[PDB]
């Protein structure tokens, strides 16, 4: 029984004996057997009784339940509450995870499931190495439990000691001849994995260990992922290991310096410039064999600065603090290359910092090079494009004038973005297409934000015609929501969504302009949703008529005049007219009305429920379908 | 002035020129060789609808002639069912 | 009899159909009750059923229109003493034919075409750039 | 504004005309438009005659009563007065 | 670019504008009769208006307005430009 299965999980959350006696018993094996093998769904997510027991401390109760019957361990459910939420994990992976050490011994000492692969293969030593408790790690590998099961994507539970604070984990890992060079999916060899979050002792004992030093999957060594997240006791730790040479070391140093410079959290000019200066003089400080800089041409983003090839010019760019601020990017990208992933950050932040210092220019090239960047890793831009957004938007509400080929250039950004999102969706079944859907959804407003700032833009011919090919372009690919929304339908729809940030005091739906824009660059002015409301369906039930009646009128007219029709019915055969709803849009629509005898007797065709199939041309079947 | 439009059951119905202009079919039938420049007759000959048709569409001419822009007073047409599904494709044929 | 797609032969409606088109691109005279029953047979092709013979008209109607053009632009080739008096009546004669041919096929054109291909006057005036005036562009500026 | 729906066994004009007016006017009109001698215009309303001095919104038809969407008939038997011999419209097809 | 071609029979230069921007005001009732020469061409630009600028009401100063007059009745001597 379900009510029995909930007042069995209530029973053993509160880790009782006499009510789950009461609630387990006086009843026939067959029933007892499914109440103990079966979960309890609360908030959305299922668990089993014994999840519950485990979760809150309360081992007496199944103790008792192990002494008293013969429930088992290998009930299917979820792992966690903490953002994964993913099931087929058991109820010792969960025990182990729960941080108690009396729950997983007994689960153990009674059909124990050390051994136990979920959809990802993550064995209960994942779980404890998260928690980090040592002693259910000690009793699970004394328990004869292989410690090298590897998950899919080869996430060792070295690793995901290492990640967090857990060096004893580690440490007991490694004198019991652990994994001294195992990859990951990235290739990371818990090096990667372990300078990411800094722990010093950690990376000690894998030095001690011997865990070697090789580049991971993006061509970085664990000593550039130390310089990377501006951490520089690992730093130091990696350097000291004899084998890494002047030229890693010199380029350890410089980019440690670059992400100095550029970082949310460790912030730090004067200590960049120190880094720096710290690099070029092991470079220039002998004269022969020495290490020239392989300077990268000057990009318009940062400048036009040319690195520093000179102690001299670093001098004199010392106490110039955008100069530094470039120089630190220009080099990190040099050393982290164009294609990495963590080499966007950072000029995404400097871009934020300089945006709010009003410096709208800088910023946008910076963010543009970001946008570049990130669309050539092929990665979701969409967060990215909204910032884009939101500085078009600040630049117009502060009555600052934005430059139409930087329009021009996010709106083909945004198409391409788009596009890619379009073949995510397609691709993804079910994997994460809920994400996919609301990432496309995010991509279209944006977009369509985009195009409204650049309608209260004033551009050139030559711009006017980039912005209005990007739109066309995106126009005959027919972009769709999850409610068939067009981007017509969204222009339209009052309902359409708008970002909190400056976007609210620009990008206000409905707007004539984009509708009229989307009309002249060819929008399918009669295409319909999945409800079956036209783009004159959505504006007739606006229900501020007279508030913004110059934008209500201009797009009215925009509508019919492009070709919808005045008469069409939706799914539920209701005409904009009685969809109207308001007075003023009645009295618009009708005005705009353009009478025709067609209408008239397809209206008395679907009113009469007259038999139309196959009396009449194929291309009045549809006629009749939505009149 | 006044254009004659035949049924094809021998039926004739006279109608104002700009009565019968307001269907982009008719228009093309007048223009074009055969205009007849009798100034009162300009006769079409429609082979394929029938006379009931052609009277409701010279009634929806004259409909729509005195209501093509008035006041929210814009009686409704009066479409029989069995009118209908006929009319249809007679509208179609006309452009109407 | 009535406005029902309807089983229709397209090799007799064609033919009849040719005959008159021809004879209003040449600006001869054509019973003005043919014109109208053209009209219907237009209207037949265009929404026949169950074939909806809009593309196979739509070709054949480029293919008398080439013809024709064709045959027109050997016939101002080989008159090269009066070249353009020809080329001036000629297009005079075809200017009116396109024009009343696509008055013809206005529900070629509203139906099919544009509801891409071009329109029937449209292609009229193409191809007689494209094989009337491109080819004959140098005898023809330079006279 | 009075629109009327003249027949004459199969031929049918339409003709708009005022409220308050005389007939004379009407069978102008129509001997202008049908090409006819002007002493055989004997219009019928629901085959009766009707005088020719009399307006013809007292005649039987009026703005409620004759409509552009549903005019009133008006016979109009010429004299070899011919009987009253207007062609009924064909019946629509019975729809299922 | 009427079906029929209207016939005016007057020079139409009407000076449109706006109704919250202007400072003319109307109100008094001011009850008037528009002539019947002129009845054509007041009846005409209503349907042009409500044609190309839709939901627009124009109700028409009877004051700020002259033109020419026709004096058939007077034998039409020396033209003149009145209210």
């Amino acid at each position: 029984m379900e009510g029995l299965a909930g007042y069995v999980y209530k029973a053993a959350s509160e880790g009782k004996v006499l009510t789950l006696a009461a609630l387990l018993l006086n009843r026939s094996e067959s029933d007892i057997r499914y109440l103990l093998g079966y979960v309890s769904q609360q908030g959305g997510q299922r668990s089993t009784p014994l999840i519950i027991a485990a979760r809150n401390g309360h081992a007496k109760v199944v103790r008792l339940l192990l002494e008293h019957y013969r429930v088992q361990t290998q009930q299917t459910g979820t792992v966690r509450f903490d953002g994964y939420v993913i099931d087929g994990a058991t109820a010792l992976w969960c025990a182990a995870g729960a941080g108690h050490f009396e729950v997983v011994k007994l689960l153990v000492s009674h059909g124990a499931n050390v051994n136990h692969t979920t959809v990802t293969n993550s064995t209960p030593l994942r779980a404890a190495c998260f928690d980090g408790r040592l002693d259910i790690v000690k009793y699970l590998v004394e328990n004869n439990a292989n410690i090298s099961i590897a998950n899919k994507y080869d996430n060792t539970c070295l690793m995901i000691a290492a990640y967090k604070g857990h060096t004893d984990v580690v440490r007991y890992l490694l004198e019991q001849r652990a994994d001294p060079n195992a990859k990951a999916h990235c290739g990371a060899t818990a090096l990667h994995f372990a300078a990411e979050a800094g722990h010093i002792d950690i990376v000690k004992e894998l030095i001690k260990w011997r865990a070697a030093i090789v580049v991971n999957g993006h061509g970085m060594t664990p000593l550039k992922v130390a310089a990377e997240s501006c951490k520089a006791d690992v730093v130091e730790l990696l350097l000291s290991h004899a084998d890494c040479d002047r030229r890693s070391r010199i380029e350890a140093l410089e980019l440690l310096g670059a992400s100095f410079a550029n970082d949310r959290e460790n912030y730090d000019i004067i200590k960049t410039y120190h880094y720096l200066y710290l690099a070029m003089l092991e470079r220039f400080q002998d004269g022969d064999n020495i290490l020239e800089k392989e300077v990268l041409p000057p990009i318009h983003a940062y400048g036009n600065r040319t690195e520093c090839r000179n102690p001299q010019e670093l001098e004199s760019i010392r106490q110039d603090r955008d100069a530094l601020h470039m120089e630190g990017l220009i080099v990190r990208e040099r050393i982290l290359g164009a294609d990495n992933i963590d080499v966007s950050h950072p000029i995404i932040y400097r871009g934020a910092v300089y945006a709010d210092n009003m410096e709208f220019e800088q910023c946008i090239k910076l963010w543009l090079h970001a946008l570049h960047l990130r669309q050539k890793g092929n990665r979701n831009t969409h967060k990215d494009l909204l910032r884009f957004a939101q500085v078009f938007s600040q630049m117009i509400h502060l009555n600052e004038t934005v430059k139409a080929p930087d329009i021009e250039c996010v709106l083909r950004c945004s198409v391409l973005e788009i596009e890619q999102s379009m073949n995510r969706v397609k691709n993804i079944s079910d994997a994460d297409v809920h994400n996919a859907m609301d990432n496309y959804e995010c991509n279209l407003y944006t977009f369509l934000y985009l195009v409204c700032i650049s309608t209260k833009t004033q551009c050139s011919e030559e711009d006017q015609c980039k912005i209005n090919k990007q739109i066309y372009n995106l126009i005959h690919l027919d972009p769709r929501t999850r409610e068939g929304f067009t981007l017509l339908h969204l222009a339209v729809n009052s309902n359409t969504p708008v970002d909190d940030f400056h976007t609210n005091d620009v990008c206000s739906f409905p707007n004539a302009l984009v509708t009229k824009l989307l009309l002249d660059c060819g929008a399918e002015v009669n295409a319909v949703d999945n409800e079956g409301n036209s783009a004159l369906h959505i504006i007739v039930q606006y229900n501020r008529p007279i508030s913004d009646f110059l934008t209500l009128h201009s797009i009215i007219i925009s509508l019919v005049e492009a070709g919808a029709h005045t008469d069409m019915t939706n799914k539920q055969n209701k005409t904009p007219l009685d969809k109207s709803t308001t007075g003023v849009s009645e009295i618009l629509l009708k005005t705009q009305m353009k009478m025709s005898l067609k209408c008239l007797a397809a209206r008395a065709v679907r009113a009469n429920d007259i038999n139309y199939q196959d009396q009449i041309p194929r291309t009045l079947e549809e006629f009749v379908g939505f009149h | 002035m006044y254009v004659k439009l035949i049924s094809s059951d021998g039926h004739e119905f006279i109608v104002k020129r700009e009565h019968a202009l307001t269907s982009g079919t008719i228009k093309a039938m007048l223009s074009g060789p055969g205009q007849f420049a009798e100034n009162e007759t300009n006769e079409v000959n429609f082979r394929e609808i029938p006379s009931h048709v052609l009277s409701k569409v010279c009634m929806y001419f004259t409909y729509k002639v005195r209501y093509t822009n008035s006041s929210t007073e814009i009686p409704e047409f009066p479409i029989a069912p069995e009118i209908a599904l006929e009319l249809l494709m007679a509208a179609n044929f006309l452009d109407c | 009899t009535s406005l029902k797609p309807r089983v229709v032969d397209f090799d007799e409606t064609w033919n009849k159909l040719l005959t008159t088109i021809k004879a209003v691109v040449m600006l001869e005279y054509v019973e003005r009750a043919t014109w109208n029953d053209r009209f219907s047979d237009i209207y037949a092709l265009c929404v026949a059923y169950p074939e909806p013979l809009g593309e196979r008209l739509y070709t054949e109607t480029k293919i008398f229109l080439e013809n024709h053009v064709r045959h027109l632009h050997k016939r101002v080739l080989e008159s090269e003493e009066q070249v353009l008096v020809m080329y001036h009546r000629y297009w005079e004669e075809y200017s009116k034919g396109a024009d009343y041919m696509d008055c013809l096929y206005r529900y070629l054109n509203t139906q099919f075409i544009k509801k891409p291909l071009m329109e029937i006057g449209e292609l009229a005036l193409d191809m007689w750039r494209k094989l009337m005036v491109e080819p004959l562009q140098a005898i023809l500026i330079r006279m | 504004d009075v629109f009327l729906m003249i027949r004459r066994h199969k031929t049918t004009i339409f003709t708009d005309a005022k409220e308050s007016s005389t007939v004379f006017e009407l069978k102008r009109i129509v001997e202008g438009i049908l090409k006819r001698p002007p002493d055989e215009q004997r219009l019928y309303k629901d085959d009766q005659l009707l005088d020719d001095g009399k307006t013809l919104g007292e005649c039987g038809f009026t703005s409620q009563t004759a409509r552009p969407q549903a005019p009133a008939t008006v016979g109009l038997a010429f004299r070899a007065f011919e009987a009253l011999c207007i062609e009924p419209f064909s019946s629509p097809p019975e729809l299922p | 670019n009427q079906d029929t071609v209207i016939d005016l029979g007057i020079s139409f230069q009407i000076y449109v504008l706006q109704a919250g921007a202007w400072p003319l005001t109307q109100a008094p009732s001011s009850t008037f009769a528009i002539p019947q020469e002129l009845e054509k061409s007041v009846q005409m630009f209503e349907l042009f208006y409500s044609q190309h600028f839709s939901g627009r009401k124009l109700t028409w100063l009877h004051y700020l307005c002259t033109g020419e007059v026709k004096m058939n009745y007077l034998g039409k001597p020396y033209v003149a430009m009145v209210t």
